[PDB]
């Protein structure tokens, strides 16, 4: 019943969206096609947060924020909230919406980390009061996906941690996105229109860079984002010969376990343009246009890059890697033919 | 004889033969396989039944024997 997607607050989001006859998988994020590399790197010194080069991959364009709120007629907002307003607050933006509501991975039962706050704070959405008193929690990754119970005592201690990592006490994205009915009654209309302008970016195949005191931070969009992708990837073949020593000193172990998260990190992109494919598809058939690609299945070509990178990340074989890159061409492949036969019937 | 199929692949991941293996022993909030074994059930279904997306990738769907076999008979 509670929807999901492979980054949690993009999960959470379709289920705010859906409160207000939003299919955010199909109508936002189907319909924002898109692909793009991103590396961090060196770039003028100084650049005191860059601590290692960076590379990952994209589908997500504009981003949900952007797409949710023009379509709708609405606003995304992020605030600080004092704890004396949060109650008040959910139940303000309830009326128009929701709230993505950050929160500690620690402060989650259900995930299991009572020893840790996370690389990243996690992300909730409150669903209101039970009949018994109890606050609801709707959980959207995947893997945890469900509604979950929480006192009130316990979800403001949650949302205001002492001490505080990551900077989440009364973070909240407010999602206040009820379109009109006339505005709802037209959305598909709209979903194709945005399907047209995401194409036509995709094609335009952009790029770009700026300095940050994190370090140059480099995007190239299109037909291109993937081989681009593939070639920058291949400088961490060394990363299956340095895992399987067992001379490792701390530093190579390090280096072992930040290569590993970047591939894991890569995968969860790879699952979300699974996810934004098939949202693609489902808005093209109830478009009507399904026969414009003819059974061409960019979806599934990048699940199959996606289950490359989960045995990569998983196992660090020497074979992996260059199976990820097999299944990352492919995917290339079928997405510019597909984008090139869709944008030619809108 | 899918809940069959699902607990012979399951066998040889747990850590020893002491291991009891029912359709509802617990496979994953438990600790009881790691993501090696994940891997191996992933693979194993591709290959026999049915390629999983990642929005069937669930605790809900690979806990137990049972919802293994289960996401397998609904999605093939
Ligand atoms: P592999 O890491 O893909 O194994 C899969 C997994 C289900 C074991 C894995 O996703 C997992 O559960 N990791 C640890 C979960 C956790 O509590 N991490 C910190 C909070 S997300
Ligand atoms: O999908 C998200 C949202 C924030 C975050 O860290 N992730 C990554 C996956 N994830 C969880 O959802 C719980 C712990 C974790 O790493």
């Amino acid at each position: 019943q509670t929807l999901h997607a492979p980054h949690c607050e993009v999960g959470c989001a379709a289920n705010v969206a859906r409160r207000v006859g939003v299919d955010l998988a199909r109508q936002v994020i189907g319909a924002h096609w898109a692909s793009r590399m991103l590396v961090r790197e060196v770039g003028t010194f100084p650049q005191p947060l860059l601590d290692r080069t960076q590379v990952t991959f994209s589908a997500q364009g504009e981003g949900w924020p952007a797409l949710l709120a023009r379509m709708t007629g609405g606003e995304v907002t992020s605030r600080h909230v004092p704890r004396e307003e949060l109650l008040s607050t959910l139940h303000a933006d309830r009326a128009e919406g929701g709230t993505l509501l950050f929160m500690e991975d620690r402060a989650c039962p259900w995930l299991d980390s009572a020893h840790s706050p996370g690389m990243l704070p996690h992300v909730v959405v409150p669903d209101g009061v039970a009949p018994d008193g109890s606050w609801q929690l709707i959980e959207g990754h995947s893997w945890w996906r469900g509604r979950y119970a929480m006192s009130e005592q316990d979800l403001l201690a949650a949302s205001y941690p002492d001490p505080d990592p990551h900077h989440v006490a009364g973070r909240v994205l407010s999602l206040r996105i009820r379109p009109s009915a006339e505005r709802a009654a037209q959305l598909d209309t709209l979903a194709r229109q945005e399907l047209a302008a995401g194409l036509r970016t995709y094609l335009a195949a952009e790029c770009g860079e700026t300095e940050t005191p994190a370090g140059r931070i480099v995007w190239a969009n299109g037909p291109q984002s993937v081989p681009l992708l593939v070639e920058r990837l291949r400088g961490w073949d060394y990363l299956c010969p340095l895992a399987a020593r067992n001379d490792l000193s701390t530093e190579h172990a390090r280096d072992v376990a930040l290569g590993r998260y970047l591939f894991l990190a890569l995968t969860d992109e790879l699952a979300f343009a699974a996810y934004a494919r098939a949202g693609t598809l489902r808005l093209v058939e109830g478009l009507g246009l399904a026969g414009a690609v003819g059974g061409l299945r960019p979806d599934e070509a990048w699940r199959l890059a996606w289950r490359s990178g989960q045995k990569l990340y998983r196992r660090l074989d020497r074979q992996n890697l260059s199976a990820l890159f097999s299944a990352l061409e492919k995917a290339a492949e079928v997405d510019v033919e597909y984008a090139r036969r869709l944008l030619k019937e809108l | 004889s899918l809940l069959v199929d699902v607990l012979e692949l399951l066998r040889p991941l747990l850590p020893s033969a002491d291991t009891e293996l029912t359709p509802d022993t617990e496979l994953f909030s438990s600790q009881l396989l790691d993501s090696l074994a994940l891997e191996e059930i992933q693979a194993a279904i591709e290959s026999r039944w049915v390629p999983l997306p990642p929005e069937e990738l669930t605790l809900a769907n690979f806990n137990t024997p049972a919802a293994i076999a289960e996401t397998i008979a609904r999605t093939s």
